[PDB]
Protein backbone atom coordinates (compact mmCIF):
# COMPACT_ATOMS: atom_id res chain seq x y z
CA UNK A 1 0.00 0.00 0.00
CA UNK A 2 1.27 3.38 -0.97
CA UNK A 3 0.72 6.33 1.23
CA UNK A 4 -6.03 22.14 -1.05
CA UNK A 5 -7.87 23.27 1.91
CA UNK A 6 -6.28 27.26 2.75
CA UNK A 7 -4.69 26.71 6.39
CA UNK A 8 -5.55 30.61 7.04
CA UNK A 9 -7.81 33.08 5.73
CA UNK A 10 -8.36 36.76 6.27
CA UNK A 11 -11.63 38.71 6.88
CA UNK A 12 -12.36 41.03 4.25
CA UNK A 13 -16.14 42.50 4.84
CA UNK B 1 -14.42 58.82 9.72
CA UNK B 2 -11.93 55.56 9.93
CA UNK B 3 -11.26 55.19 6.27
CA UNK B 4 -7.39 55.20 5.09
CA UNK B 5 -6.01 56.00 8.85
CA UNK B 6 -2.24 56.42 8.78
CA UNK B 7 -0.11 53.73 11.00
CA UNK B 8 0.93 56.60 13.00
CA UNK B 9 -2.74 58.45 13.70
CA UNK B 10 -3.97 54.55 14.68
CA UNK B 11 -1.19 54.29 17.13
CA UNK B 12 -1.43 57.90 18.27
CA UNK B 13 -5.37 57.03 18.93
CA UNK B 14 -4.37 53.53 20.15
CA UNK B 15 -2.37 55.53 23.38
CA UNK B 16 -4.50 57.78 23.82
CA UNK B 17 -5.86 57.72 27.05
CA UNK B 18 -9.59 57.55 25.84
CA UNK B 19 -11.04 54.36 25.48
CA UNK B 20 -13.61 56.04 22.65
CA UNK B 21 -10.39 57.00 20.77
CA UNK B 22 -8.75 54.13 21.35
CA UNK B 23 -11.82 51.99 19.50
CA UNK B 24 -11.62 54.38 16.23
CA UNK B 25 -8.40 54.02 16.23
CA UNK B 26 -8.85 50.39 16.38
CA UNK B 27 -11.34 49.70 13.64
CA UNK B 28 -9.27 51.92 11.61
CA UNK B 29 -6.56 49.19 12.23
CA UNK B 30 -8.97 46.72 11.52
CA UNK B 31 -10.42 48.61 7.97
CA UNK B 32 -6.36 48.97 6.98
CA UNK B 33 -5.81 44.80 7.74
CA UNK B 34 -8.46 44.14 5.56
CA UNK B 35 -8.12 45.62 2.54
CA UNK B 36 -7.24 43.23 -0.81
CA UNK B 37 -4.27 44.66 -2.07
CA UNK B 38 -1.11 44.29 0.46
CA UNK B 39 -2.46 45.21 4.48
CA UNK B 40 0.04 46.68 6.29
CA UNK B 41 0.70 43.47 8.31
CA UNK B 42 4.32 44.40 9.49
CA UNK B 43 4.05 48.01 9.98
CA UNK B 44 1.69 47.25 12.40
CA UNK B 45 3.75 44.43 14.52
CA UNK B 46 6.38 46.81 14.43
CA UNK B 47 4.16 49.56 15.88
CA UNK B 48 3.99 47.66 18.73
CA UNK B 49 0.35 47.13 18.24
CA UNK B 50 -0.84 43.67 19.20
CA UNK B 51 -0.17 44.07 23.14
CA UNK B 52 -3.03 46.84 23.05
CA UNK B 53 -4.89 44.84 20.42
CA UNK B 54 -4.72 41.73 22.89
CA UNK B 55 -5.35 43.90 25.96
CA UNK B 56 -8.88 45.30 23.95
CA UNK B 57 -10.28 41.38 24.01
CA UNK B 58 -10.70 41.52 27.44
CA UNK B 59 -12.72 44.64 27.67
CA UNK B 60 -16.05 43.19 28.31
CA UNK B 61 -17.56 46.58 29.26
CA UNK B 62 -16.74 47.50 25.76
CA UNK B 63 -18.05 44.91 22.84
CA UNK B 64 -16.98 46.73 19.69
CA UNK B 65 -13.50 47.38 20.84
CA UNK B 66 -13.66 43.30 21.53
CA UNK B 67 -14.70 42.97 17.55
CA UNK B 68 -12.45 45.52 16.27
CA UNK B 69 -9.45 43.95 17.60
CA UNK B 70 -10.56 40.32 16.85
CA UNK B 71 -10.96 41.56 13.45
CA UNK B 72 -7.57 43.17 13.40
CA UNK B 73 -5.55 40.34 15.09
CA UNK B 74 -7.37 37.30 12.71
CA UNK B 75 -6.11 38.81 9.68
CA UNK B 76 -2.35 39.35 11.45
CA UNK B 77 -2.86 35.88 12.37
CA UNK B 78 -3.78 35.21 8.89
CA UNK B 79 -0.23 35.56 7.31
CA UNK B 80 3.01 34.39 7.29
CA UNK B 81 4.12 32.47 10.39
CA UNK B 82 6.08 34.80 11.79
CA UNK B 83 2.91 36.91 11.57
CA UNK B 84 0.99 34.38 13.27
CA UNK B 85 3.79 34.25 15.82
CA UNK B 86 3.14 37.77 16.76
CA UNK B 87 -0.39 37.25 17.45
CA UNK B 88 0.39 34.39 19.60
CA UNK B 89 3.65 36.00 21.66
CA UNK B 90 0.90 39.03 22.65
CA UNK B 91 -0.72 36.59 24.68
CA UNK B 92 -3.56 35.83 22.30
CA UNK B 93 -4.34 32.44 22.53
CA UNK B 94 -5.98 32.31 26.27
CA UNK B 95 -7.72 35.75 25.76
CA UNK B 96 -9.64 34.81 22.26
CA UNK B 97 -10.19 31.65 24.09
CA UNK B 98 -12.46 33.80 26.92
CA UNK B 99 -14.18 35.55 24.09
CA UNK B 100 -15.89 32.06 22.89
CA UNK B 101 -18.29 32.21 25.63
CA UNK B 102 -18.90 35.91 24.58
CA UNK B 103 -23.17 36.52 24.74
CA UNK B 104 -22.25 38.53 21.39
CA UNK B 105 -22.70 36.12 18.04
CA UNK B 106 -20.56 37.75 15.89
CA UNK B 107 -17.71 38.18 18.68
CA UNK B 108 -17.20 34.75 19.93
CA UNK B 109 -17.43 33.66 15.85
CA UNK B 110 -14.61 36.27 15.53
CA UNK B 111 -12.09 34.36 17.89
CA UNK B 112 -13.23 31.23 16.10
CA UNK B 113 -11.90 32.69 13.01
CA UNK B 114 -8.80 33.63 15.02
CA UNK B 115 -8.38 30.50 17.01
CA UNK B 116 -8.64 28.93 13.49
CA UNK B 117 -5.81 30.57 11.86
CA UNK B 118 -3.64 29.97 14.91
CA UNK B 119 -4.00 26.35 15.18
CA UNK B 120 -3.72 26.37 11.13
CA UNK B 121 0.01 27.39 11.50
CA UNK B 122 1.35 24.16 11.87
CA UNK B 123 0.97 21.27 14.64
CA UNK B 124 3.26 23.26 17.75
CA UNK B 125 0.24 25.96 17.70
CA UNK B 126 -2.80 23.48 16.70
CA UNK B 127 -1.18 21.68 19.71
CA UNK B 128 -0.73 24.87 21.76
CA UNK B 129 -3.82 26.10 20.96
CA UNK B 130 -5.22 22.87 22.18
CA UNK B 131 -3.50 22.99 25.55
CA UNK B 132 -5.10 26.45 26.57
CA UNK B 133 -8.30 24.25 26.91
CA UNK B 134 -9.92 25.37 23.07
CA UNK B 135 -11.74 22.33 22.61
CA UNK B 136 -14.81 22.45 24.92
CA UNK B 137 -15.97 25.70 24.30
CA UNK B 138 -15.88 25.02 20.47
CA UNK B 139 -17.92 22.21 20.74
CA UNK B 140 -20.20 23.76 23.55
CA UNK B 141 -21.45 26.42 20.47
CA UNK B 142 -22.29 23.28 18.87
CA UNK B 143 -24.17 21.62 21.42
CA UNK B 144 -27.75 21.98 20.23
CA UNK B 145 -30.35 19.96 19.33
CA UNK B 146 -30.44 21.15 15.40
CA UNK B 147 -27.65 22.71 14.03
CA UNK B 148 -30.12 23.95 11.08
CA UNK B 149 -31.24 26.95 14.17
CA UNK B 150 -27.04 27.97 14.07
CA UNK B 151 -26.42 31.13 11.69
CA UNK B 152 -24.78 29.25 8.32
CA UNK B 153 -21.37 31.60 8.43
CA UNK B 154 -20.80 30.93 12.21
CA UNK B 155 -21.26 26.79 11.53
CA UNK B 156 -19.11 27.20 8.69
CA UNK B 157 -16.35 29.60 10.79
CA UNK B 158 -16.60 26.66 13.41
CA UNK B 159 -16.44 23.69 10.96
CA UNK B 160 -13.23 25.19 9.52
CA UNK B 161 -11.22 26.11 12.82
CA UNK B 162 -12.12 22.01 13.68
CA UNK B 163 -10.81 20.52 10.57
CA UNK B 164 -7.28 22.56 11.43
CA UNK B 165 -7.21 21.40 14.96
CA UNK B 166 -7.36 18.10 12.91
CA UNK B 167 -4.64 19.41 10.22
CA UNK B 168 -0.78 18.40 10.35
CA UNK B 169 1.45 15.58 11.15
CA UNK B 170 4.58 15.66 13.04
CA UNK B 171 2.81 14.98 15.35
CA UNK B 172 -0.13 14.13 14.52
CA UNK B 173 -2.92 16.15 16.94
CA UNK B 174 -3.30 14.56 20.61
CA UNK B 175 -5.16 10.83 20.77
CA UNK B 176 -7.70 12.25 23.10
CA UNK B 177 -8.70 15.34 21.29
CA UNK B 178 -9.27 13.81 18.36
CA UNK B 179 -11.85 11.44 20.19
CA UNK B 180 -12.88 14.26 21.94
CA UNK B 181 -13.05 16.18 18.31
CA UNK B 182 -14.67 13.55 16.07
CA UNK B 183 -18.49 13.34 17.61
CA UNK B 184 -19.41 16.62 16.57
CA UNK B 185 -17.45 16.08 13.47
CA UNK B 186 -19.69 12.78 12.49
CA UNK B 187 -22.84 15.53 13.36
CA UNK B 188 -21.21 18.07 11.26
CA UNK B 189 -20.75 15.62 8.43
CA UNK B 190 -24.58 14.76 8.19
CA UNK B 191 -25.38 18.70 7.33
CA UNK B 192 -27.13 19.85 5.22
CA UNK B 193 -24.57 22.70 3.96
CA UNK B 194 -22.41 22.13 1.08
CA UNK B 195 -19.50 24.30 2.37
CA UNK B 196 -19.80 22.28 6.41
CA UNK B 197 -19.73 18.81 4.39
CA UNK B 198 -16.86 19.91 2.63
CA UNK B 199 -14.67 21.27 5.72
CA UNK B 200 -15.83 18.10 7.64
CA UNK B 201 -13.94 16.11 4.70
CA UNK B 202 -11.44 17.33 4.72
CA UNK B 203 -11.05 17.10 9.02
CA UNK B 204 -11.39 13.46 8.67
CA UNK B 205 -9.30 13.18 5.59
CA UNK B 206 -6.30 15.09 7.57
CA UNK B 207 -7.26 11.91 10.48
CA UNK B 208 -7.32 9.19 8.34
CA UNK B 209 -3.83 10.60 6.81
CA UNK B 210 -1.70 8.20 9.56
CA UNK B 211 -0.68 4.80 10.45
CA UNK B 212 -3.87 1.86 11.08
CA UNK B 213 -4.59 3.15 14.73
CA UNK B 214 -5.51 6.41 14.00
CA UNK B 215 -7.85 5.12 10.69
CA UNK B 216 -9.03 2.87 13.06
CA UNK B 217 -10.60 6.05 15.08
CA UNK B 218 -12.30 7.00 12.33
CA UNK B 219 -13.86 4.08 10.54
CA UNK B 220 -15.05 2.79 14.22
CA UNK B 221 -17.70 5.85 14.12
CA UNK B 222 -19.63 3.95 10.96
CA UNK B 223 -18.68 7.36 9.18
CA UNK B 224 -17.40 5.47 5.68
CA UNK B 225 -20.62 4.90 4.51
CA UNK B 226 -21.68 8.38 4.90
CA UNK B 227 -18.25 9.44 2.78
CA UNK B 228 -19.31 7.26 0.06
CA UNK B 229 -22.54 9.08 0.02
CA UNK B 230 -20.25 12.04 -0.42
CA UNK B 231 -18.07 10.96 -2.70
CA UNK B 232 -21.30 10.64 -5.26
CA UNK B 233 -21.97 14.23 -4.27
CA UNK B 234 -21.85 17.19 -7.24
CA UNK B 235 -19.83 19.53 -5.94
CA UNK B 236 -16.67 19.21 -6.51
CA UNK B 237 -15.02 20.81 -3.24
CA UNK B 238 -17.38 17.83 -1.74
CA UNK B 239 -15.86 15.08 -3.86
CA UNK B 240 -12.85 16.13 -3.31
CA UNK B 241 -12.33 15.67 0.15
CA UNK B 242 -13.99 12.70 0.52
CA UNK B 243 -12.04 10.87 -2.29
CA UNK B 244 -9.19 11.73 -0.15
CA UNK B 245 -10.46 10.53 3.11
CA UNK B 246 -11.58 6.93 0.98
CA UNK B 247 -8.24 6.76 -0.17
CA UNK B 248 -6.42 7.24 3.18
CA UNK B 249 -8.70 4.53 4.71
CA UNK B 250 -7.33 1.92 1.96
CA UNK B 251 -4.32 2.32 2.80
CA UNK B 252 -5.12 1.11 6.35
CA UNK B 253 -5.36 -2.63 6.70
CA UNK B 254 -7.06 -5.01 4.49
CA UNK B 255 -10.58 -4.93 7.20
CA UNK B 256 -10.71 -0.92 7.01
CA UNK B 257 -10.35 -1.28 3.40
CA UNK B 258 -13.20 -3.80 3.25
CA UNK B 259 -15.77 -1.21 5.24
CA UNK B 260 -15.22 1.16 2.08
CA UNK B 261 -16.12 -1.78 -0.18
CA UNK B 262 -19.69 -2.85 1.84
CA UNK B 263 -20.26 0.47 1.68
CA UNK B 264 -20.79 0.90 -2.27
CA UNK B 265 -17.89 2.92 -3.05
CA UNK B 266 -16.86 0.86 -5.63
CA UNK B 267 -19.55 1.78 -7.73
CA UNK B 268 -19.05 5.15 -7.77
CA UNK B 269 -15.32 4.51 -9.78
CA UNK B 270 -16.89 4.69 -13.26
CA UNK B 271 -17.86 8.15 -12.91
CA UNK B 272 -14.19 9.01 -10.47
CA UNK B 273 -12.26 7.13 -13.18
CA UNK B 274 -13.06 9.85 -16.10
CA UNK B 275 -13.90 12.80 -14.08
CA UNK B 276 -13.46 15.80 -16.00
CA UNK B 277 -10.78 16.72 -13.19
CA UNK B 278 -7.46 15.55 -13.70
CA UNK B 279 -6.95 15.63 -9.78
CA UNK B 280 -10.11 13.19 -8.97
CA UNK B 281 -8.83 10.85 -11.66
CA UNK B 282 -5.75 10.60 -9.94
CA UNK B 283 -6.66 9.93 -6.87
CA UNK B 284 -9.03 7.82 -7.54
CA UNK B 285 -6.90 5.70 -9.74
CA UNK B 286 -4.71 5.88 -6.47
CA UNK B 287 -7.26 4.81 -4.46
CA UNK B 288 -8.11 1.83 -6.73
CA UNK B 289 -4.06 0.38 -6.79
CA UNK B 290 -4.47 0.22 -2.86
CA UNK B 291 -7.79 -1.75 -3.13
CA UNK B 292 -5.85 -3.77 -5.93
CA UNK B 293 -3.12 -4.49 -3.10
CA UNK B 294 -5.75 -6.37 -1.29
CA UNK B 295 -6.79 -10.04 -1.38
CA UNK B 296 -8.25 -12.00 -4.07
CA UNK B 297 -11.90 -11.63 -2.81
CA UNK B 298 -11.19 -7.62 -2.80
CA UNK B 299 -9.51 -7.77 -6.61
CA UNK B 300 -12.69 -9.95 -7.41
CA UNK B 301 -15.11 -7.43 -6.13
CA UNK B 302 -13.02 -5.21 -8.39
CA UNK B 303 -13.60 -7.26 -11.22
CA UNK B 304 -17.49 -7.36 -10.27
CA UNK B 305 -17.91 -3.69 -10.58
CA UNK B 306 -16.30 -3.58 -14.14
CA UNK B 307 -13.51 -1.39 -13.05
CA UNK B 308 -10.96 -3.36 -15.00
CA UNK B 309 -11.68 -1.93 -18.40
CA UNK B 310 -11.99 1.53 -16.63
CA UNK B 311 -8.20 0.75 -15.46
CA UNK B 312 -7.55 -0.07 -18.66
CA UNK B 313 -9.11 3.38 -20.25
CA UNK B 314 -6.83 5.12 -17.92
CA UNK B 315 -3.71 3.36 -18.56
CA UNK B 316 -4.66 4.14 -22.34
CA UNK B 317 -5.52 7.97 -21.92
CA UNK B 318 -5.00 10.32 -19.06
CA UNK B 319 -2.45 12.62 -17.55
CA UNK B 320 0.75 11.16 -17.08
CA UNK B 321 0.23 11.05 -13.02
CA UNK B 322 -2.98 9.36 -13.29
CA UNK B 323 -1.33 6.61 -15.89
CA UNK B 324 1.23 5.93 -13.37
CA UNK B 325 -1.33 5.29 -10.64
CA UNK B 326 -2.84 2.78 -13.37
CA UNK B 327 0.10 1.53 -13.35
CA UNK B 328 0.44 0.86 -9.69
CA UNK B 329 -3.00 -0.90 -9.88
CA UNK B 330 -2.05 -3.13 -12.11
CA UNK B 331 1.15 -4.10 -10.64
CA UNK B 332 -0.68 -4.71 -7.84
CA UNK B 333 -3.47 -6.67 -9.20
CA UNK B 334 -1.00 -8.93 -11.33
CA UNK B 335 0.79 -9.48 -7.90
CA UNK B 336 -1.69 -10.65 -5.81
CA UNK B 337 -4.01 -11.97 -8.31
CA UNK B 338 -5.54 -15.38 -9.05
CA UNK B 339 -4.68 -16.90 -12.22
CA UNK B 340 -8.15 -16.01 -13.36
CA UNK B 341 -8.14 -12.81 -12.09
CA UNK B 342 -4.91 -11.86 -14.54
CA UNK B 343 -6.27 -13.60 -17.51
CA UNK B 344 -9.36 -11.47 -17.62
CA UNK B 345 -7.03 -8.18 -17.13
CA UNK B 346 -5.32 -9.31 -20.57
CA UNK B 347 -8.51 -10.09 -22.14
CA UNK B 348 -9.89 -6.67 -21.26
CA UNK B 349 -6.65 -5.24 -23.19
CA UNK B 350 -4.55 -3.97 -20.91
CA UNK B 351 -1.57 -5.78 -22.52
CA UNK B 352 -1.07 -2.72 -25.25
CA UNK B 353 -1.52 0.34 -23.14
CA UNK B 354 1.04 -0.98 -20.55
CA UNK B 355 3.63 -1.40 -23.03
CA UNK B 356 2.99 1.90 -24.82
CA UNK B 357 4.09 3.05 -20.91
CA UNK B 358 7.59 1.70 -21.37
CA UNK B 359 8.58 4.76 -23.58
CA UNK B 360 8.07 7.16 -20.75
CA UNK B 361 11.13 9.21 -19.75
CA UNK B 362 10.52 7.91 -15.75
CA UNK B 363 12.13 5.30 -14.81
CA UNK B 364 9.71 4.63 -11.73
CA UNK B 365 7.13 3.90 -13.75
CA UNK B 366 8.96 1.40 -16.00
CA UNK B 367 10.11 -0.98 -13.14
CA UNK B 368 6.50 -0.88 -12.31
CA UNK B 369 5.45 -1.70 -15.60
CA UNK B 370 8.43 -4.95 -16.22
CA UNK B 371 6.89 -6.26 -12.54
CA UNK B 372 3.27 -6.08 -13.65
CA UNK B 373 4.64 -7.85 -17.34
CA UNK B 374 6.75 -10.50 -15.33
CA UNK B 375 3.34 -10.97 -13.14
CA UNK B 376 1.60 -11.67 -16.03
CA UNK B 377 4.37 -14.04 -17.67
CA UNK B 378 4.13 -16.21 -14.16
CA UNK B 379 0.54 -16.68 -14.92
CA UNK B 380 0.59 -17.57 -17.89
CA UNK B 381 3.52 -20.09 -17.35
CA UNK B 382 1.16 -21.55 -15.26
CA UNK B 383 -1.65 -22.09 -17.75
CA UNK B 384 1.32 -23.14 -20.30
CA UNK B 385 0.84 -19.84 -22.55
CA UNK B 386 3.78 -17.58 -21.92
CA UNK B 387 4.47 -17.97 -26.10
CA UNK B 388 0.46 -16.63 -26.57
CA UNK B 389 1.58 -13.65 -24.56
CA UNK B 390 4.69 -13.32 -26.42
CA UNK B 391 2.96 -13.16 -29.40
CA UNK B 392 0.72 -10.57 -28.09
CA UNK B 393 3.68 -8.33 -26.78
CA UNK B 394 5.77 -8.72 -30.01
CA UNK B 395 2.85 -7.60 -31.82
CA UNK B 396 1.75 -4.35 -30.17
CA UNK B 397 5.98 -3.24 -30.38
CA UNK B 398 5.96 -4.22 -26.81
CA UNK B 399 9.14 -6.33 -27.85
CA UNK B 400 10.91 -3.82 -29.33
CA UNK B 401 10.29 -1.43 -26.20
CA UNK B 402 11.78 -3.81 -23.77
CA UNK B 403 14.69 -4.93 -26.24
CA UNK B 404 15.72 -1.09 -25.95
CA UNK B 405 15.31 -1.27 -22.14
CA UNK B 406 18.33 -3.70 -22.19
CA UNK B 407 20.60 -0.79 -22.66
CA UNK B 408 18.66 1.43 -20.48
CA UNK B 409 20.83 3.27 -17.68
CA UNK B 410 19.13 2.06 -14.81
CA UNK B 411 20.07 -1.47 -13.04
CA UNK B 412 16.79 -3.20 -12.41
CA UNK B 413 15.54 -1.82 -15.53
CA UNK B 414 18.38 -3.00 -18.14
CA UNK B 415 18.50 -6.79 -15.61
CA UNK B 416 14.64 -6.99 -15.57
CA UNK B 417 14.13 -6.74 -18.92
CA UNK B 418 17.04 -9.13 -20.27
CA UNK B 419 15.29 -11.50 -18.09
CA UNK B 420 11.70 -11.31 -19.62
CA UNK B 421 13.92 -11.56 -23.01
CA UNK B 422 16.04 -14.17 -21.98
CA UNK B 423 13.02 -15.92 -20.66
CA UNK B 424 10.23 -15.55 -22.84
CA UNK B 425 11.95 -14.14 -26.12
CA UNK B 426 14.50 -16.13 -27.12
Amino acid sequence: KRTHRAKKMSKTH
Amino acid sequence: GTVNWSVEDIVKGINSNNLESQLQATQAARKLLSREKQPPIDNIIRAGLIPKFVSFLGKTDCSPIQFESAWALTNIASGTSEQTKAVVDGGAIPAFISLLASPHAHISEQAVWALGNIAGDGSAFRDLVIKHGAIDPLLALLAVPDLSTLACGYLRNLTWTLSNLCRNKNPAPPLDAVEQILPTLVRLLHHNDPEVLADSCWAISYLTDGPNERIEMVVKKGVVPQLVKLLGATELPIVTPALRAIGNIVTGTDEQTQKVIDAGALAVFPSLLTNPKTNIQKEATWTMSNITAGRQDQIQQVVNHGLVPFLVGVLSKADFKTQKEAAWAITNYTSGGTVEQIVYLVHCGIIEPLMNLLSAKDTKIIQVILDAISNIFQAAEKLGETEKLSIMIEECGGLDKIEALQRHENESVYKASLNLIEKYFS
